[PDB]
C-alpha cells in the first residue's frame, strides 16, 4: 500500500 | 519466515525536454506486484503481479492516488533541491525514494524504512526507531527541520508499524501459492579447456527462489577464495532465480574440486563433484 | 554527479535447446543514472519485439533493469547483448555464450 510522501 | 514489502520511485529531469519522468515500483519479498510509469497512458497503479488482480476498483483508486500525488510533489522536489544546492537548471538530477517493512515469521513488526537519495547518494533517512531523522547533508538537514516541524515522523511510525503490516499480512495471504513457495535450485556442473593445462569447472544454480543462496567451491574441503568467479544473482524472468560460481583448475586435478550449495528450499545443502 | 558504470549479462531463461523456443535475457544491473540504451541482437540485428522490466533499484541506489524477448535457438543462430551508458565510450556488445 503505497506511502504518503512530503515535499523537502 | 521474515518478509518484507518495497516501494522504489525514481524522478529523473529532462530540462528542457519537458517534464520529470516518475516510475515507481513496488515488491513483495523478491516479487513485484504493482508499477506506476508516469509517461504512461494509463495514468493508474497498475498491477505486475496474479495475486494483487483481485484487489478492488476502491483499492486501485487509493493507490493511484498516493503515487499520484507523490509524482507531483518529487516534480517540486527536483526543483527545490535545485535552489537548495545552487545547481543548474541545465543538468539533469534523479530522485530516489524507498519504503516498506520487514515482518518475522508469524507476521509481527521488525523494521521499517523511509529514505531519499539525491542523484545516488544517501539524502534523508528515518532512523530505526521511526522518531528521527538522519541527514546526509546540509540541503537535507532543511527537510529534516521542516520534517520534524511538521511532525511526519509520527505519521509514518504509525503507518508502518500499523498499514504496512497489516498491508503485507494480506499480500502474503493472497500471493499465498507464490509468495510462499520455496523452489530449490537446478543443480549440475559444467566444465570448460582454456588451454590444455587448465580447465574452468562452473557449478550451477537455477530456477529457485527466494534469491538468497549461496554457492561455496573447495579444494580438498579447503574454501578457495577468489580463485573463484561469482557472477551476481540474476532473474530467470520466470520469478526464479540463477547463479554459478566457476574456478579454473590445472588439468587432471577437476576431482579435488567440490562444489557446495546452500539455500532455503533444501533440506540438506548439495555438493558436487565433477 | 557521480556515475556507476553497469555489469552485464546475457543468458537464457531455461537451459537452451536447439529447435527448442525459450528466452533470452540481458540483465544490465548496478549503474547510475538510470538513462539506458539496451538492444538484443540476432544475428547483429536489433529485435523489434523486446521487453523491459520496470526500473528498479538496490540497497546502494543503483539501478538494474532485465531485457527479454522469446527466441528458438538453433546451431548457427547467435545472440548478443548491446548495451550503451553514459559511462561507455562505445555501445558494449556482451556475446550470448550458449554455455557459459
Amino acid at each position: 500500500r503505497y506511502p504518503l510522501t512530503f515535499g523537502w | 519466515g521474515s518478509h518484507s514489502m518495497r516501494y522504489f520511485s525514481t524522478s529523473v529531469s529532462r530540462p528542457g525536454r519537458g517534464e520529470p519522468r516518475f516510475i515507481a515500483v513496488g515488491y513483495v519479498d523478491d516479487t513485484q506486484f504493482v508499477r506506476f510509469d508516469s509517461d504512461a497512458a494509463s495514468q493508474r497503479m497498475e498491477p505486475r503481479a496474479p495475486w494483487i488482480e483481485q484487489e478492488g476498483p476502491e483499492y486501485w483508486d487509493e493507490e493511484t492516488g498516493k503515487v499520484k500525488a507523490h509524482s507531483q510533489t518529487d516534480r517540486e522536489n527536483l526543483r527545490i533541491a535545485l535552489r537548495y544546492y545552487n545547481q543548474s537548471e541545465a543538468g539533469s538530477h534523479t530522485l530516489q525514494m524507498m519504503f516498506g517493512c520487514d515482518v518475522g515469521s508469524d507476521g509481527r513488526f521488525l523494521r521499517g524504512y523511509h529514505q531519499y537519495a539525491y542523484d545516488g547518494k544517501d539524502y534523508i533517512a528515518l532512523k530505526e526507531d521511526l522518531r528521527s531523522w538522519t541527514a546526509a547533508d546540509m540541503a537535507a538537514q532543511i527537510t529534516k527541520r521542516k520534517w520534524e516541524a511538521a511532525h511526519v515522523a509520527e505519521q509514518q511510525r504509525a503507518y508502518l508499524e500499523g498499514t504496512c503490516v497489516d498491508g503485507l499480512r494480506r499480500y502474503l495471504e493472497n500471493g499465498k501459492e507464490t509468495l510462499q513457495r520455496t523452489d530449490p535450485p537446478k543443480t549440475h556442473m559444467t566444465h570448460h579447456p582454456i588451454s590444455d593445462h587448465e580447465a574452468t569447472l562452473r557449478c550451477w544454480a537455477l530456477g529457485f527462489y527466494p534469491a538468497e543462496i549461496t554457492l561455496t567451491w573447495q579444494r580438498d574441503g579447503e574454501d578457495q577464495t577468489q580463485d573463484t568467479e561469482l557472477v551476481e544473482t540474476r532473474p530467470a524472468g520466470d520469478g526464479t532465480f540463477q547463479k554459478w560460481a566457476a574456478v579454473v583448475v590445472p588439468s587432471g586435478e577437476e576431482q579435488r574440486y567440490t562444489c557446495h550449495v546452500q539455500h532455503e528450499g533444501l533440506p540438506k545443502p548439495l555438493t558436487l563433484r565433477w | 554527479m557521480i556515475q556507476r558504470t553497469p555489469k552485464i549479462q546475457v543468458y537464457s531463461r531455461h537451459p537452451a535447446e536447439n529447435g527448442k523456443s525459450n528466452f533470452l535475457n540481458c540483465y544490465v544491473s548496478g549503474f547510475h543514472p538510470s538513462d539506458i540504451e539496451v538492444d538484443l541482437l540476432k544475428n547483429g540485428e536489433r529485435i523489434e519485439k523486446v521487453e523491459h522490466s520496470d526500473l528498479s533499484f538496490s540497497k546502494d541506489w543503483s539501478f538494474y533493469l532485465l531485457y527479454y524477448t522469446e527466441f528458438t535457438p538453433t546451431e548457427k543462430d547467435e545472440y548478443a547483448c548491446r548495451v550503451n551508458h553514459v559511462t561507455l565510450s562505445q555501445p558494449k556488445i556482451v556475446k550470448w555464450d550458449r554455455d557459459m
